[PDB]
């Protein structure tokens, strides 16, 4: 539930 | 008293809000006299909850002043050296709790990172990272969000924490070092890895096979595992590439809990491209034909359950020559 990040 | 003189805001100014963060840095005993000071405590945790309530349903509280103020305080309760199977937790919750839920902070609408960036620099998230290593959970649950938002709105710390982490489970993995939150950081990895920009810069593939494949070997894996199987489906899914080192990998560094193998395989056959398939398939089943055996029978039945996935079936029927006489017959 944790959000992906645009790395 | 014993932390000055102040109150509910109603009033309307800031310069009330700062105090309050600001004698929400007088610490307290929770440890070596539990019993001291407990009305002082109710006042401190009630404040930290006044604030809490303050700052999510009424916007434009937060501005420029109040940033140093704010972080100072929250690095004036979570930065402390920490103590040492079941559990310690920590005696201090009960403020610490809302310390860490007041400054998500980084959560409401009107933060400027851009004001923020001043105070929360590497000299801050290192020692945030430095707390990683508390045995209670439910604080760890709280850094990795935390820590999971810092980097996600600070461009500027994203470079520093990556190399951070490394260090972590490098030290984990090589110089031997117990590192004790490392499923909560590998789930923070797995975001940052499905963010990865294409191609696979050559230094996330290199994270791969020396970082991430060794944790499969370690002892305490059963412990983070799911969360490790993230990280490498994700990867195994950005380039499809590293399929044959991986499985490989998988496969040397295989052993009961047969079965979280079992699942980050499958998990991973769901993701496998035909041509990387038959790179592997040959090792693989002979592998798996040997766990519908396997006389710990939870595993025999995980491995029988492969049969039931239709793309799985496929790939064994697009090959079924050199994969079905591993079975007999």
């Amino acid at each position: 539930r944790l959000q992906p990040i645009p790395e | 008293v014993l932390l000055h003189i102040r109150d509910v805001p109603p009033a309307d100014q800031e310069k009330l809000f700062i105090q309050k963060l600001r004698q929400c840095c007088v610490l307290f005993d929770f440890v070596s006299d539990p019993l001291s000071d407990l009305k002082w405590k109710e006042v401190k945790r009630a404040a930290l909850s006044e604030m809490v309530e303050y700052i999510t349903h009424n916007r434009n509280v937060i501005t420029e002043p109040i940033y140093p103020e704010v972080v100072h305080m929250f690095a004036v309760n979570m930065f402390r050296t920490l103590p040492p199977d079941e559990p310690t937790l920590e005696a201090a919750w009960p403020h610490l709790q809302l310390v860490y839920e007041f400054f998500l902070f980084l959560e409401s609408p009107d933060f400027q990172p851009n004001i923020a960036k001043k105070y929360i620099d590497q000299k801050f998230v290192l020692q945030l990272l430095e707390l990683f290593d508390s045995e209670d959970p439910r604080e760890r649950d709280f850094l990795k969000t935390t820590l999971h938002r810092i980097y996600g709105k600070f461009l500027g710390l994203r470079a520093y924490i990556r190399k951070q982490i490394n260090n972590i489970f490098y030290r984990f993995i090589y110089e031997t070092e117990h590192h004790n939150g490392i499923a909560e950081l590998l789930e923070i990895l797995g975001s940052i890895i499905n963010g990865f920009a294409l191609p696979l810069k050559e230094e996330h593939k290199i994270f791969l096979l020396k970082v991430l494949l060794p944790l499969h070997k370690v002892k305490s894996l059963s412990v983070y595992h799911p969360q490790l199987a993230y990280c490498v489906v994700q990867f195994l899914e950005k380039d499809s590439t590293l399929t044959e080192p991986v499985v490989m990998a998988l496969l040397k560094y295989w052993p009961p809990k047969e079965v979280m193998f079992l699942n980050e395989l499958e998990e991973i056959l769901d993701v496998i491209e035909p041509s990387e398939f038959v790179k592997i398939m040959e090792p693989l089943f002979r592998q798996l034909a040997k766990c519908v055996s396997s006389p710990h029978f939870q595993v025999a039945e995980r491995a029988l359950y492969y049969w039931n996935n239709e793309y799985i079936m496929s790939l064994i029927s697009d090959n079924a020559a050199k994969i079905l006489p591993i079975m007999f017959p």
